[PDB]
RNA sequence: AUGACCCACCAAU
RNA sequence: AAACUCCAUAUAUAUAAUUUUAAUUAUAUAUAAUUUUAUAUUAUUUAAUAUAAAGAAAGGAAUUAAGACAAAUCAUAAUGAUCCUUAUAAUAUGGGUAAUAGACGUGCUAUAAUAAAAUGAUAAUAAAAUUAUAUAAAAUAUAUUUAAUUAUAUUUAAUUAAUAAUAUAAAACAUUUUAAUUUUUAAUAUAUUUUUUUAUUAUAAAUAUGAAUUAUAAUCUGAAAUUCGAUUAUAUGAAAAAAGAAUUGCUAGUAAUACGUAAAUUAGUAUGUUACGGUGAAUAUUCUAACUGUUUCGCACUAAUCACUCAUCACGCGUUGAA
């Protein structure tokens, strides 16, 4: 069927394959963190029974990889590079360069002082 | 250096740069390398001070005290009397301009 | 998931049905306290390329799957 | 200062921390409470122990485990894992980083010590 | 582009 | 090029009800200097060197032209041409980028007294920066007996920023120590040095430096530290005696600093990157050498001296001589 697992609308502007592994963990993580969460909490706890616990704590291991976030990595919106990615601008060494000496980036020019 | 012998100390060690520090030297130029010449070069102030210190904090790692702060007083005491053996090596160096003084750039 | 409390790491395994014939259980997964309940079987470890075959011992408890699977080869030499 | 256990020290030295030195059983806080029971007056010198007194010094130091005693205890830990499938024991085996350091470059400090009987 | 090569340093009027 | 520009500096105006309090500030603006005035030597109609006198007067940054190196990038992106579409395209799990004989470059930490470590609560003293993909204060428990410090855990106060948090800046300063060092002590007495003196007996090259390193336990983050992170405690304590030929940065708030500080990238780790401030220098222009612009002379070179060019020898192959 679809790609993905799940069927997962498509980032608006720039899409790279990359980008859209790293979008489709976005959005199911997204969803999946607040049973991350829930989970979580079960099995640190202490104040609980080993069991319930561990049950959970094995059911995490099982969560498939997009249910994460460390899986999620910045990465430019504008050209899909990973490496040196501002996350003021969503950018990257370059592109920032790029749009912020071009004028695209309001307000971002250069640091003459 | 004030207690050890009780007279101005600062007066003291001008008076022991003004004897120690050469009033002259000898730099070796090189022109066209081949046999570079060596010619007598004046010493500024500070610079003459410069080389009479450095024959004294020399002198001050032979002493003993675990302080150099006050090894350098001793030497400088020391000095005082009329014991740093420096003055020879002024000496020499004054005489190595003796000769050389014909080099000399210009009267 | 290294402490004294969260111990240590439940990796969900075949045990159950291997404890039975003790099939060498593929346990591709390796990366899990080896586990000091069952602690007895043996199964091949995914050395990257293959899965190396061993099985339990009075050393291997808290030893993690891999730490008995090595991965790259020995070194060698310089040209000659 | 004299043959206190054997290899035992010189005087002037201040026993607290003599001890950590020539002993590999005992170092550091070990060390310092040892002469705590023994009750020594801190910043004490070897010259000063009162012969009898050593003796407690030696007994002390039976009591808890000290020499290369312990030294088997690790050859044993390390031995252990290593009789295993254990990473550690090839780079302790070849003489490579046994802590996953620079195996590509700094690594001769791991060739020089790390081995069987590492502690040499 | 044709296009695998480069070789010598000695001291003054 | 210079100048305008930005930071920064002097003053002046406006704003802040002086509880966002730093009014010693923060900005918005305006002026200011690429300093000027005068005398005296020199020179030749008026420049330089000294002297004074008026002002606060002083820096940094950004901007690096044309061209050339067919310099670097087809992995920021994008695109031509060419090559694959059941695989050179997409996904999951594990592995790898962390492998190590040797070699190089760059750092860090080092080798102890013109230097290192505890300690200093009327908290000596800062700027810059962060904090709705959060910082996380007081305490509270443990490591540990008091307490402090240090590191984790419990609960989240306040603050989404001139408000509260990171965060009491640290070095300097003071006192205490400190191997070798027999320069020590510790038992005596000795006494107008008392934290000290002196007489006597004793006190047999890596240390209390160095933390590479090795075990065990413990803690962070996250499913997950095993190849492979971080932290601490108890242990371990190699190498290292200022480092050959050789070579690197820096000319003033710069270098140096065992001076700390912040941010970005982090679920998580900086010996790196980018910024901030504290303390704060010697040395100098006179030689060669190298790179550049201005010029001389020469020039057989011109993808230009990393040019170009010459003869022998050695290889293979023509023609034409002697005999």
């Amino acid at each position: 069927n679809f790609r993905f697992p799940i069927k997962t609308k498509l980032p608006p502007g720039f899409i790279n394959a990359r980008i859209l592994r790293d979008n489709f963990k976005r959005q199911q993580f997204k969803e999946n963190e607040i049973l991350v969460k829930s989970l979580k909490f079960i099995a640190r706890n202490m104040n609980l029974p080993t069991k319930l616990r561990l049950e959970a704590q094995l059911k995490l291991n099982a969560l498939p990889n997009y249910m994460r976030s460390t899986q999620i990595k910045n990465r430019c919106v504008d050209s899909g590079h990973a490496r040196f990615v501002l996350s003021d601008f969503r950018l990257c060494r370059y592109q920032f360069r790029e749009n912020a000496l071009k004028g695209n980036l309001p307000g971002v020019k250069k640091g003459i002082w | 250096v004030y207690c050890q012998t009780r007279q101005d100390p600062i007066q003291a060690l001008e008076k022991s740069l003004d004897e120690l520090a050469p009033l002259m030297m000898t730099k070796t130029f090189n022109t066209g390398v081949a046999k570079a010449s060596v010619i007598p070069v004046p010493l500024n102030k500070r610079q003459r001070n410069r080389i009479a210190w450095n024959w004294i904090v020399q002198s001050a790692n032979q002493r003993v005290s675990s302080d150099f702060a006050v090894r350098l007083g001793e030497e400088l005491t020391a000095i005082a009397k009329g014991t740093s053996s420096a003055f020879e090596k002024r000496d020499q160096i004054h005489k190595t301009a003796i000769a050389h003084r014909a080099y000399i750039q210009l009267k | 998931s290294r402490s004294v409390w969260k111990g240590p790491n439940i990796v969900p395994l075949p045990i159950r049905e291997a404890m039975t014939k003790g099939t060498p259980i593929r346990t591709n997964a390796r990366a899990a306290t080896i586990l000091p309940q069952f602690v007895g079987l043996k199964f091949q470890i995914h050395n990257g390329k293959e899965y190396v075959p061993i099985e339990i011992s009075e050393d291997m408890v808290g030893h993690k799957l891999g730490e008995f699977a090595p991965t790259r080869k020995r070194f060698s030499y310089t040209q000659t | 200062v004299v043959h206190i256990l054997g290899k035992g020290f010189k005087g002037k030295e201040v026993i607290k921390i003599a001890l950590a030195s020539k002993f590999y059983g005992i170092g550091k806080t070990t060390a310092e409470k040892i002469c705590s029971k023994l009750g020594f007056y801190p910043w004490m010198r070897m010259h000063q122990l009162s012969e009898p007194q050593i003796m407690s010094i030696a007994s002390e130091l039976s009591t808890m485990t000290i020499e290369g005693d312990a030294r088997a205890i690790v050859k044993d830990n390390i031995a252990l894992k290593r009789k295993i499938g254990s990473y550690s024991g090839m780079r302790h085996t070849l003489h490579l980083p046994v802590r996953g350091q620079h195996t590509r470059n700094n690594a001769k400090t791991a060739r020089k010590l790390n081995k069987i009987d590492r502690r040499g």
